[PDB]
RNA sequence: UUGGCGGAAAGGCCUUGGGUGCUUGCUGGCGAAUUGCAAUGUCAUUUUGCGUGGGGAUAAAUCAUUUGUAUACGACUUAGA
RNA sequence: GCGUUGGAUUGUUCACCCACUAAUAGGGAACGUGAGCUGGGUUUAGACCGUCGUGAGACAGGUUAGUUUUACCCUACUGAU
RNA sequence: CUAUCUAGCGAAACCACAGCCAAGGGAACGGGCUUGGCAGAAUCAGCGGGGAAAGAAGACCCUGUUGAGCUUGACUCUAGU
RNA sequence: AGAACUGGUACGGACAAGGGGAAUCUGACUGUCUAAUUAAAACAUAGCAUUGCGAUGGUCAGAAAGUGAUGUUGACGCAAU
RNA sequence: GUGAACAGCCUCUAGUUGAUAGAAUAAUGUAGAUAAGGGAAGUCGGCAAAAUAGAUCCGUAACUUCGGGAUAAGGAUUGGC
RNA sequence: GCCCUGAAAAUGGAUGGCGCUCAAGCGUGUUACCUAUACUCUACCGUCAGGGUUGAUAUGAUGCCCUGACGAGUAGGCAGGCGUGGAGGUCAGUGACGAAGCCUAGACCGUAAGGUCGGGUCGAACGGCCUCUAGUGCAGAUCUUGGUGGUAGUAGCAAAUAUUCAAAUGAGAACUUUGAAGACUGAAGUGGGGAAAGGUUCCACGUCAACAGCAGUUGGACGUGGGUUAGUCGAUCCUAAGA
RNA sequence: AGAACUGGCGAUGCGGGAUGAACCGAACGUAGAGUUAAGGUGCCGGAAUACACGCUCAUCAGACACCACAAAAGGUGUUAG
RNA sequence: GUCGAAUUUGGGUAUAGGGGCGAAAGACUAAUCGAACCAUCUAGUAGCUGGUUCCUGCCGAAGUUUCCCUCAGGAUAGCAG
RNA sequence: AUAUUGGCGAGAGACCGAUAGCGAACAAGUACAGUGAUGGAAAGAUGAAAAGAACUUUGAAAAGAGAGUGAAAAAGUACGUGAAAUUGUUGAAAGGGAAGGGCAUUUGAUCAGA
């Protein structure tokens, strides 16, 4: 017989399997349709979740019942260092997709690089692109002959990034390695492009700007295995359930006699590829700026680190990218930022945001002080010190 | 004497086996499987090595929802024990072993474990009680253990 | 051997020069037999091993320890001459 | 494709009313779904009433109380090597 | 505290053979048969769709020229009086 | 029993330890039973009423007895409801 | 000792330190708990849980067989010195 | 006539599938071709029937030979045979120079029940034939007894707050002993005695194959011993319901 | 659900109807060869993508009896009267 | 729930199976109660369920008539050897 | 003259040959269960003879490896033989959601007859 009442189905089927990512950092599946005639630039970025924070800013927005007036907003910090490009990718279009038809890296690899090709790094004897780097002997003609397959070739051009994670307070000093499709066309300018920037930092800056609007990819918080109530946000069984209640009651009809797809089951939760789309860049701020976290209405001479650091993270010294709410991932975690796939008018985008706050208390409590001079200046003379 | 069928010399090899071993029969069978073949001193070694839970012993036959662990990569497989008991016992008739062919004259670094066999001795018998006044069965399953270690020629 | 073209799975196509073997384009000389009246009457390519010479290079992974961005266990993510 | 509700009474399916809502459509899947639950009802044994029966007893008549067992196997499914 | 993993110890239920589906027909709901879909070792933790899962020669209903408890001017008797 | 003082107004500081009210059905109450699914309104109860009997008796035992229970009793009693 | 107390809690004498252990801390469980705002809208049904609770003082209705109801209801206080 | 509308059901699925559009569809016609345990011919087996042949060396006249036809089968009937325990006769049978039994993807015979042989193991009896006899043939009976699996090294060994350090002993110590510490029972005890019941569990020494669902050097275990002393404590005596 | 005649299934394999107790064909000792039955000859799949005359285009075409369905009523769809 | 009297309980004793005992549930009467347990009659009877042990060869059914306290059975005729 | 599943003493069998035959071939009406009446098993075989393994070696020990006794240890008291289920090792072979089977042949292994 029927359901004899109507619900929605508990939880979207277009995210399946609820299985663990095959790596921890997600993968971007799809870049931006080419321009082919604007300048040649990276369409993602690679940078590490810091942690969370808080602004206030004048909402602009006409019609509403806060237009220019005050709102508050949570914001997310990924650190996000110059991207060391390494090498070159070619990709030629075939009746069976993309085919990477070869690569051509750069001469010279850093440590941090090289670990990523490493399982046991410290016992190994780093022979890692030691035959390689020997291409590049007199004139480089066997790297030139590459590059030349990629420019007669290779509809799609993707550069080889490396994370310089030995800047980021983490303790992992293996950097990550990734794929950035080259748009802005003129094939043979995007491998020109690539070749002179081997070896060669990009800041983030030149990828991303105030107030765009781009794309988080990457892999959720790990929770291990879930039972159906919080994997799945199934009802809980009344109290009086033999057996535990923390269950789906009926997981199929007789027939069909099988346990069916798309029944909630236990199993794990998290640790899933999401690549979450449409949020607003609050801040492109330098790490060599000093009063990274003040404003034209601040000005007070504070970093965007909360005191006493990002808790879990550590400082941020490094180039940073602030958006607006939360992305996947948790502190700690690579995230790769994309630019949009599409273009968006809605006036939600193309607004320009300006930030008149940004909380800099401690997220280790209930943090009182936004500086330790502030602090200083409240609490006057302690007797440790002060 | 007589022990299961071999096909080594008996002048260059030596034998010990023990019988009644209270120590469980698939544990057993699954400790001289991951020492089948070897050399005497390497499988010692293992040996050691297992009851220290440096390496395990892989479970083959007699794994039925027993567990992994990372121990196994070394054999190939997921599921791999420690069962010091079987192993101490095999140490043991290994240990005898080496002791029968320095006995022999046998040259103790050519030793590898040439044959090794373990098979179910008689159950021996206790009782459980279960819910309502029953009684089941709550037998052992000891083993019956040989092997012959033969020096490794041309 | 000169050079060019071919990336859809190119792994092939075309081409220069000389050397060298055959040429049934034409005219000869010698041989074949006894596999006994037929017997696939063994002519191909697929991998592997071994030996003899020549050319080339001189690592990792896992266990164990460690990390917690992970985790029931495996696994994952880290670090360690 | 998408949604199709919150409640009073009744064990109820059904019914009725209150109310919100875009709407409060109809149904199937062993009249889906008890080793998923619950056990209010029905439908063991206790007991009361009414009618019937001489009686023991009968009653799709009413009422009250009345043990809901087992997965570790195979597959299916969820995740994991 | 279990469950989980490990050392030691170590049962039972159940078991024609076994175990992927859809439809067909069929003892009218197949794991096997037919036609298709398909199909890759060995596995771990969960799970309760299925095995018309297990537990018991259905207690309901009917049949038996099978009983028993109980009742009554059933038939036939009988202690006592 | 009282007063002052005192404290982050805390103080039966842990422990220990009634929820209450307005009514309906039902059984007066205390008590008792289906040990192992029914504790109840069921049984019992005090109270009320009826019945038999004056011993050569009433009620009830025993196969029978020179047998027995009430009865070491006597109607304010025993026996049956 | 606290306390009305053979209650609960701690201790003295006496006795025991016996329950297979080790490592982790997933789901689902068993047992113990907490929870913003609402407060039975859940459910057959307030099941379960919560709320109340000791003592002192005040105050206590309908009804009643005058004995009760009654700790009715509803309030205040409680430590230390 | 064909096609279309009429023409709506529940897992995804059915001209059998693929697929097929002057068809590989529909109606019709003509040939060719494919194949049943069916038909024709032949061979072999058996059955039935009709016959020939005691004129010998012809020992198999229920024998040999000729001819024709036939062969499905549950319940069931009959016939001819195979095998087992025992019995009479016989082969002056087999056998410690190896009987019986058992094992043997080794060989032979029979349509088969089965029979025979080789090899290994083994150790004391056994077989062919003519007859007699029966407690004479197993796959089942939720069959009986015994043994053994998969499940499965699985479920699990989680109530009673809790154990830790060192030393000794020992082959081996989470569990024994001692010391130290931390705890509990908290006098309605996890204390000290008794009644019923048990019967040596009491104690000592030795000792760990089995039992103590881990372990064990420890034990209510195993082995060997020791131990229970009454005029006054009970029984004994009295009577109770009753026998 | 119940009768009549016959043929069958039960008791029956074989070829065909994909599949099926009953339908079609044909009933069966062991083999060889040939020919066929019913049914088929695009491929699965053995056998003509044979020959010939026409009809049909379906945004749910149709595709061999038993048999696994479809009707009334309609259509300048198209064909023939 | 109850907890100072229809209270709880040890021991002794009495009542024994169509009997006891029952503040009454067909309750209890040694895990046995709408008639305990033990042995024998007894291998009780069963128109009912299950099973019923070697091969080959030949022949080869019936579910129909009549009668029956008969309708899951038998006799009888028929079919068969 | 007849009876005689008891007792005593004998002789026999087309009977059974340790799941059979009495329940009991053996410390069987025993062990054990039940309060009790009663119920009631399982359990025979080294070898001619213990000649029951001196002695050495490894191990804490049980035992193992030797040595030895014995016709045989393929008879070691866990003992005549020693099936099957089930199991270990070795060898061979095959293995995409069962396996097993029939006809036919390939291949590998093996083998009779002439
Ligand atoms: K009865
Ligand atoms: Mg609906
Ligand atoms: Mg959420
Ligand atoms: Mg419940
Ligand atoms: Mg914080
Ligand atoms: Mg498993
Ligand atoms: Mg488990
Ligand atoms: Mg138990
Ligand atoms: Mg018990
Ligand atoms: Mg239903
Ligand atoms: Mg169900
Ligand atoms: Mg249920
Ligand atoms: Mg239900
Ligand atoms: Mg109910
Ligand atoms: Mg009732
Ligand atoms: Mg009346
Ligand atoms: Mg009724
Ligand atoms: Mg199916
Ligand atoms: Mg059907
Ligand atoms: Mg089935
Ligand atoms: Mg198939
Ligand atoms: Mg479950
Ligand atoms: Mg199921
Ligand atoms: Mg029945
Ligand atoms: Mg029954
Ligand atoms: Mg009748
Ligand atoms: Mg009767
Ligand atoms: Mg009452
Ligand atoms: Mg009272
Ligand atoms: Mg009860
Ligand atoms: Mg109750
Ligand atoms: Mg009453
Ligand atoms: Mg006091
Ligand atoms: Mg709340
Ligand atoms: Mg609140
Ligand atoms: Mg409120
Ligand atoms: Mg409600
Ligand atoms: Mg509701
Ligand atoms: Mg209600
Ligand atoms: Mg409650
Ligand atoms: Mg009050
Ligand atoms: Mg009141
Ligand atoms: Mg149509
Ligand atoms: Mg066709
Ligand atoms: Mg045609
Ligand atoms: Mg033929
Ligand atoms: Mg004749
Ligand atoms: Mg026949
Ligand atoms: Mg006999
Ligand atoms: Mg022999
Ligand atoms: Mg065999
Ligand atoms: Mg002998
Ligand atoms: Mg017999
Ligand atoms: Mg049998
Ligand atoms: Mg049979
Ligand atoms: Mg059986
Ligand atoms: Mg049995
Ligand atoms: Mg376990
Ligand atoms: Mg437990
Ligand atoms: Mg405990
Ligand atoms: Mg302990
Ligand atoms: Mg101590
Ligand atoms: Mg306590
Ligand atoms: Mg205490
Ligand atoms: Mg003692
Ligand atoms: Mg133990
Ligand atoms: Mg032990
Ligand atoms: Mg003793
Ligand atoms: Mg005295
Ligand atoms: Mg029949
Ligand atoms: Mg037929
Ligand atoms: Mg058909
Ligand atoms: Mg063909
Ligand atoms: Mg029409
Ligand atoms: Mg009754
Ligand atoms: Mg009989
Ligand atoms: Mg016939
Ligand atoms: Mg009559
Ligand atoms: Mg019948
Ligand atoms: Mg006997
Ligand atoms: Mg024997
Ligand atoms: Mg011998
Ligand atoms: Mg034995
Ligand atoms: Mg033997
Ligand atoms: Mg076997
Ligand atoms: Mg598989």
């Amino acid at each position: 017989s029927h359901r004899k009442y109507e619900a929605p189905r508990h939880g979207h089927l277009g995210f399946l399997p609820r299985k663990r990512a095959a790596s921890i950092r997600a993968r971007v599946k799809a870049f931006p349709k080419d321009d082919r005639s604007k300048p040649v630039a990276l369409t993602s970025f690679l940078g590490y979740k810091a942690g969370m924070t808080t602004i206030v800013r004048d909402l602009d927005r006409p019609g509403s019942k806060f237009h220019k007036r005050e709102v508050v907003e949570a914001v997310t910090v990924v650190d996000t260092p110059p991207v060391v490009v390494v090498g070159v990718v070619g990709y030629v279009e075939t009746p069976r997709g993309l085919r990477s038809l070869t690569t051509v890296w750069a001469e010279h690899l850093s440590d941090e690089v090289k670990r990523r090709f490493y399982k046991n790094w410290y016992k190994s004897k780093k022979k890692a692109f030691t035959k390689y780097s020997a291409k590049y002997a007199q004139d480089g003609a066997g790297i030139e002959r590459e590059l030349a397959r990629i420019k007669k070739y290779a509809s799609v051009v993707r550069v080889l990034v490396h994370t310089q994670i030995r800047k980021t307070p983490l303790a992992q000093k293996k950097a990550h390695l990734a794929e950035i499709q080259l748009n802005g066309g003129s094939i043979s300018e995007k491998v020109d492009w690539a070749r002179e920037h081997f070896e060669k930092t990009v800041a983030v800056d030149s990828v991303f700007e105030q107030n765009e609007m781009i794309d988080a990819i990457a892999v959720t918080k790990g929770h291990g295995f879930e039972g159906v109530t919080h994997r799945w946000g199934t009802k809980k069984l009344p109290r009086k359930t033999h057996r535990g209640l923390r269950k789906v009651a009926c997981i199929g009809a007789w027939h069909p006699a099988h346990v069916m797809w798309s029944v909630a089951r236990a199993g794990q939760r998290g640790y899933h590829s999401r690549t979450s789309i449409n949020h607003k860049i609050y801040r492109v701020g330098k790490g060599d700026d000093e009063a990274n976290g003040a404003t034209s209405f601040d000005r007070t001479k504070k970093t965007i680190t909360p005191m006493g650091g990002f808790v879990h993270y550590g400082e941020i010294k490094n180039d940073f990218i602030m958006v607006k709410g939360c992305i996947p991932g948790n502190r700690k975690r690579i995230v790769t930022l994309r630019k949009s796939l599409y273009t968006n008018t809605s006036r939600k985008a193309l607004e320009e945001v300006s930030l008149k706050w940004i909380d800099t208390a401690s997220k280790f409590g209930k943090g009182r002080f936004q500086t330790p001079a502030e602090k200083h200046a409240f609490m006057g003379t302690l007797k440790k010190d002060l | 004497a007589r022990y299961g069928a071999t096909s080594t010399n008996p002048a260059k090899s030596a034998s010990a086996r023990g019988s009644y071993l209270r120590v469980s029969f698939k544990n057993t069978r699954e400790t001289a499987q991951a020492i089948n073949g070897w050399e005497l001193t390497k499988a010692q070694k293992y040996l050691e090595q297992v009851l220290d839970h440096q390496r395990a012993i892989p479970f083959r036959r007699f794994n039925s929802s027993i567990g992994r662990t990372a121990q196994g990569k070394e054999f190939g497989v997921t599921k791999a024990r420690w069962p010091a008991k079987s192993v101490k016992f095999v140490q043991g008739l290994l240990q005898n072993a080496a002791a029968n062919a320095e006995a022999k004259g046998l040259d103790a670094t050519k030793l590898y474990v040439s044959h090794i066999q373990v098979n179910q001795a008689p159950k021996q018998r206790r009782r459980t009680y279960r819910a309502h006044g029953r009684i089941n069965k709550y037998e052992s399953s000891p083993s019956h253990i040989e092997l012959v270690v033969t020096e490794k020629e041309e």
